[PDB]
């Protein structure tokens, strides 16, 4: 769906914010931009492309 | 052989050549409208090449008596260089002709009408004026939204290229008025008799008196011209050395704040024959209409002066032998210099009320802070109060997976269906607060039509005559939520509850009596808001200081509680939509309107772009309930405190102090009521501009033609209040333009044949009024029209309307966007995730909102209430008609028996 | 109850800001006025010792605070410290056109009056 | 904190995307990236590879597939921080390990 990937994007930015991503201005700004774009997306290919790039922020750390 | 006769008079090679705008006042018709031109001949002049130039030779024919009359008045005024050269000659077709020489294509009335009746796609004359006088190239218009102040702020530079021609027109009007007074000529100056080079040419309506005793009438000229003076920034040259654009700016003294003689010199240079008394300091004004009149001149002259001259005026004060910096006054852009009266230069102790006043004002904060140069914004930065800058962020929302899995279990969120997820908690990065603060660049210094505003304020005051108000004591003040914010310095030590518990009733009474003689400038704290939205923009709260909100409650609460308790009025603040209140509101709007349609509009950037003159007007309307309890000086100092506290306040935004240019503050409780006054003001001036710009010769109704003829003379010809005509125009507006106002949201029920004939306002008039009086472009895509009144208004306060059967009669019910209800259910704030009872109250509120969806023809909309009721039943099982787990509880909220 | 606690907090804050402000240049600015009344907006413009410049990109930095000293508000300011939005010290040699997509903009330049 | 991470993964698997499952299953095997996976074409991507079997599964030739997109190698920088050739990787040169790969989008 679209609602499922949008809700998963919200949960992903919540667990990025709990890992203190926002102590990095450059990293936090990129995550906010991807999350905002996913929440305003209309088709599922762009939203999943930005979901790839947002999940790569979480998998760049140690978990 | 007429063509070689006209150039036989004046040696210049000529080429021969419609709807023009006129300011008309006759015994037959009165208005500022576009009329037809039939009796004239225009010949154009050419350059050294065979290319046409802006010189025109207007030759018209007359009888013999007015030919002798024009000649005998032109021979007395010719020596003025502000007069266009006139050639008088007889041509045998013997008919006397009058040939004016080297006029422009357009007059000043064409410029003033084209900017006061703006229409996208019907603006050829404004484009021609902008191209002819080199403000912009022809290709500039191709760009989309070239006219829009918000989406293209380069149009301010384009319009400001026109300001030097307007200043020369003002100078030539003063020269022509001096020439008329020195020759003993009495006449009315109108904008259609002056071209865009500044020359005056029509002398038919002038009469002759003894020389030295001429009186030119210039109320209509100056007052119709006034919005163009700040739109084109016509007094830009007055900040340069010797009023020359080429010369460098005037280096004013930084210590200088008075500028009273400079304001008087500017008034004498540009408005010498304006006959009303101008007070540069509005403390010396006689009433509220005098304050409005003299504050309109101050907003034009304050654009000349350095921006560091405004704000609080500070002075070194010794408390118990210790040097202290305190504010002893204020230099307003609108009100001039205001001094405080209870200024003690030497003090022994510091009482609690004076300590509160000394902690509230920005003098001790900004005098001990560092200098700040913030290149992120264009607003005036005052001082950084800390060594660091705060970058606060907004977290995303807390996803409610239980409700979402329950909703997908019940068959929701299928693709291609009506109800989807559209409302989210948009997260914000570190640059969100200052980029939201940068939207105060949409507030521009705006001069109003003062003769029009002084009539519109008397009509708007008729909408507020049913309420009662006045000052109350501190023991009569009811505080709704004691857990509101306390403004900048006071939020470090508690909420608003601590300052109401600490201060005595006598302390609050003395603080309120201190504000009737002194100005206490305060600081507003702007923070980002953690809220759900459908758009990407950041939301902000504003915390006004406890001093301001305490004395404003004491000044305004009786009137605000009386407005919020009145049913059946125009302002519907405080009327609940429950228990049949939506139906009563809508039956009040369709009062007796005879050919009714419905109509709504929006105000783009209303919190930011609202002019300071209209906010001062709204405050004076709200302060008119104080004729018994307040003197004139007390009411002026209350106005000055409101201007220093919620209008031109200093804003703490991220550890730093800035200057707010104006606009409303979203944390002040008076903001909704001031927005309603502003809304009624814009609607009344849209109706005045619709009625005065209609050709009265083609108005068939004699009552309406007589009404516009009295409307023009009540604006521009009389300076007293015709109290009998204000009642008549208010009754006319109540009959044909019934309104429902709730804080800048509005529906009207208007007579549609009157709107097609141009007798009441339509969407076009609201667009024009917002363009010249608000510096915004209202698009028609956010405005709506509803021709069938069984369907309700398309949207009022984010609520849709349905006509359903309830009992034995058809009742209007309100319903929201179902996507909004599901998004509020699925995404939840942090406090609601902690306690499970708060989730039950949140879902009961959402099921109350979503109950009228069950009566919708769409079954998918109707299932939202059943989903919320089943989830409420589940939440109750994991934990009469007074039981919220049954549909009777939600049916009883929309039935008229309260 | 709370009146005594709020009074102490308000009183201590008023003295703290009072102690921070200089009294030589502040009395020099005030005494040149006729009636002893000056605008508030010129008090940190003329008497402050620190200047904080918040700079959003490199194009503003090369025009506003270039070199080790710059001129603003008719005074000379030598740069003491530059930090980024993450509050870490950025050296002067790091602020070029090359390295500016590695810097966390905005930069907050702290300067002292010469 | 732990509950949200477990909750995020449960829904993430529920979406069942090709690229999301690719990233999660290869990062389960130690093959995590170093920067953000870019979306524009011809952009940088640093990714570590800890095991030779994971190199066999991911890389084949001068190009490899990550997040259901094609990326071709510019140069591989090992733990010795110097350039490793394309044919230099072999099963007997794997004792001769975790080495980062830079690539661009096809
Ligand atoms: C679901 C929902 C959707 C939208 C909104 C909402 O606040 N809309 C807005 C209200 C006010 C303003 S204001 O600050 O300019 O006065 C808004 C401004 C903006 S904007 O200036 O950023 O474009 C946007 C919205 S929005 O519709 O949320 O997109 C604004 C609220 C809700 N919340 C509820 O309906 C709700 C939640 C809990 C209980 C109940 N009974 C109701
Ligand atoms: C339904 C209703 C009922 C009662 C009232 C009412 O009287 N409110 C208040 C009146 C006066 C004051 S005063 O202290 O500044 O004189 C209030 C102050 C405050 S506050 O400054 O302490 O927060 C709050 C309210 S409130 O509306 O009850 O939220 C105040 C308001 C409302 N509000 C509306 O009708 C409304 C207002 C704006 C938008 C919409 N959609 C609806
Ligand atoms: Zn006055
Ligand atoms: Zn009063």
């Amino acid at each position: 769906k679209m609602s499922d990937v949008k809700c998963t994007s919200v949960v992903l930015l919540s667990v990025l914010q709990q890992l203190r991503v926002e102590s990095s201005s450059k990293l936090w700004a990129q995550c906010v931009q991807l999350h905002n774009d996913i929440l305003l997306a209309k088709d599922t290919t762009e939203a999943f492309e930005k979901m790839v790039s947002l999940l790569s922020v979480l998998l760049s750390m140690q978990g | 052989s007429f063509l070689n006769r006209v150039c036989g008079v004046s040696a210049a090679r000529l080429t021969p050549c419609v709807y023009r705008a006129f300011d008309i006042y006759n015994d037959k018709v009165a208005g500022f409208a576009k009329f037809l031109k039939t009796n004239c001949c225009r010949f154009q002049e050419k350059d050294e090449d065979d290319n046409l130039i802006d010189s025109y030779f207007v030759v018209k024919r007359h009888t013999f008596s007015n030919y002798q009359h024009e000649e005998t008045i032109y021979n007395l005024l010719k020596d003025c260089p502000a007069v266009a050269k006139h050639d008088f000659f007889k041509f045998r077709i013997m008919v006397p002709h009058i040939s004016r020489q080297r006029l422009t294509k357009y007059t000043m009335a064409d410029l003033v009408y084209a900017l006061r009746h703006f229409d996208e796609g019907n603006c050829d004359t404004l484009k021609e004026i902008l191209v002819t006088y080199n403000c912009c190239d022809d290709d500039y218009f191709n760009k989309k939204d070239w006219y829009d102040f918000v989406e293209n702020p380069d149009i301010l530079r384009v319009y400001a290229n026109l300001g030097e021609r307007v200043r020369q027109a003002l100078l030539k009007t003063v020269q022509f008025c001096d020439a008329m007074r020195n020759a003993g000529i009495v006449g009315v100056l109108t904008l259609d008799n002056q071209d865009l080079n500044g020359n005056w040419y029509d002398f038919g309506d002038f009469i002759q008196t003894t020389p030295g005793s001429g009186v030119p009438v210039v109320d209509s000229y100056y007052s119709l011209l006034m919005p163009i003076l700040t739109l084109t920034r016509a007094l830009t040259a007055e900040s340069h050395v010797d009023t020359d654009l080429t010369k460098p700016y005037i280096k004013w003294d930084l210590l200088k704040y008075d500028f009273t003689e400079e304001r008087l010199k500017l008034f004498d240079r540009y408005f010498k024959y304006w006959d009303q008394t101008y007070h540069p300091n509005c403390v010396n004004c006689l009433d509220d209409r005098c304050i409005l009149h003299c504050a309109n001149f101050n907003v034009l002259f304050s654009t000349v002066f350095p921006p560091t001259s405004f704000g609080p005026l500070v002075r070194k004060i010794f408390v118990d032998g210790v040097p202290f910096v305190v504010s002893t006054g204020y230099h307003f852009r609108e009100l001039g210099v205001v001094h405080n009266q209870d200024v003690n230069l030497h003090s022994s102790r510091l009482s609690f009320k004076e300590l509160l006043v000394y902690a509230a004002d920005p003098a001790m904060h900004a005098a001990s802070g560092n200098l700040l140069l913030d290149k992120r914004t264009t607003c005036f930065s005052v001082a950084a109060l800390t060594n660091n800058v705060a970058f606060q962020t907004v977290k995303p929302g807390n996803f409610n997976k239980d409700f979402y899995d329950f909703a997908v279990s019940k068959g929701f969120f299928k693709e291609g269906s009506s109800v989807e997820l559209k409302h989210f908690f948009f997260a914000q990065d570190g640059n969100a607060a200052i980029s939201d603060y940068d939207y105060y660049r949409y507030n521009l210094p705006t001069m109003c039509d003062i003769r029009q505003l002084l009539f519109v304020v008397e009509v708007v005051d008729k909408y507020f005559d049913c309420y009662d108000g006045g000052c109350i004591n501190a023991n009569q003040v009811i505080v709704n939520n004691l857990d509101k914010s306390a403004g900048f310095p006071f939020n470090k030590w508690g909420k608003a509850r601590l300052y109401y518990d600490s201060m005595s009733y006598e302390d609050q009474d003395a603080l309120f009596a201190y504000t009737k003689r002194n100005v206490i400038p305060t600081i507003t704290q702007m923070n980002l808001k953690y809220a759900i939205s459908a758009k990407n923009r950041a939301r902000t709260v504003a915390g006004v200081s406890i001093c301001s909100t305490m004395t404003n409650r004491q000044f305004h609460q009786k009137l605000l509680k009386s407005i919020a308790a009145t049913r059946g009025a125009t302002v519907v603040i405080g009327t609940s939509k429950f228990y049949g209140g939506w139906h009563n509101m809508l039956k009040t709007v369709y009062s007796d309107v005879e050919n009714p349609h419905l109509m709504g509009w929006d105000y783009p950037k209303c919190d930011r772009a609202m002019p300071n003159m209209l906010r001062i007007m709204a405050s004076l309307v709200l302060a008119r309930k104080h004729t018994t309890c307040c003197s004139l000086s007390h009411r002026f100092y209350r106005l000055a405190n409101e201007c220093a506290q919620v209008l031109s306040e200093m804003v703490m935004c991220g550890g730093s102090l800035y200057v707010k240019p104006g606009g409303t503050s979203s944390g002040d409780a008076t903001t909704a009521y001031a927005n309603s006054v502003f809304n009624i003001c814009q609607a009344v001036t849209a109706n005045v501009n619709a009625l005065l710009s209609t050709d009265g010769n083609k108005i068939a109704d004699k009552y309406v033609r007589n009404l516009q003829h009295r409307l023009y003379e009540c604006l521009y010809r009389n300076r007293d209040v015709d109290t009998d005509f204000v009642n008549e125009f208010y009754a006319y507006l109540r009959k044909h333009f019934s309104m429902m106002i709730l804080s800048d949201d509005a529906v009207v029920c208007f007579n549609s044949t009157y709107a097609s004939q141009g007798l009441v306002a339509s969407i076009k008039n609201f667009k024009s009024v917002l363009y010249y009086q608000n510096n915004v472009f209202m698009s028609e895509a956010k405005c709506w029209t509803e021709t069938d009144l069984t369907k309700g208004p398309h949207e009022f306060c984010s609520q849709h309307t349905m006509l359903v059967k309830q009992g034995d009669d058809y009742v209007y019910l309100p319903y929201p966007d179902p996507s909004r209800i599901l998004g509020a259910g699925c995404f939840v704030d942090d406090i609601v995730k902690t306690d499970g009872t708060l989730m039950i109250e949140r879902f009961v509120s959402l099921a109350i909102d979503a109950y009228p969806l069950t009566k919708h023809p769409n079954q998918e909309y109707a299932d939202v209430f059943h989903l919320y009721l089943q989830y409420i039943r589940k939440l109750h099982d994991e934990l009469n008609t007074s039981r919220y787990w049954e549909p009777e509880f939600y049916e009883a909220m929309y039935t008229p028996h309260t | 109850d709370k009146r005594a606690k709020v009074t102490s907090a308000m009183q201590t804050m008023l003295f703290t800001m009072l102690r921070k402000l200089d009294n030589d240049a502040l009395n020099n600015i005030i005494n040149n006025a006729r009636d002893g009344c000056v605008p508030l907006n010129i008090i940190p413009l003329t008497t402050a010792a620190k200047l904080m410049v918040v700079i959003p990109d490199y194009n503003t930095y090369k025009n506003t605070c270039d070199g080790t000293t710059f001129t603003y508000a008719s005074a000379l300011w030598e740069i003491q410290q530059v930090v980024d939005a993450d509050s870490k010290i950025v050296q002067l040699s790091e602020i070029s056109m090359d390295n500016s997509p590695n810097l966390a903009w905005p930069l907050i330049v702290t300067a002292l009056r010469a």
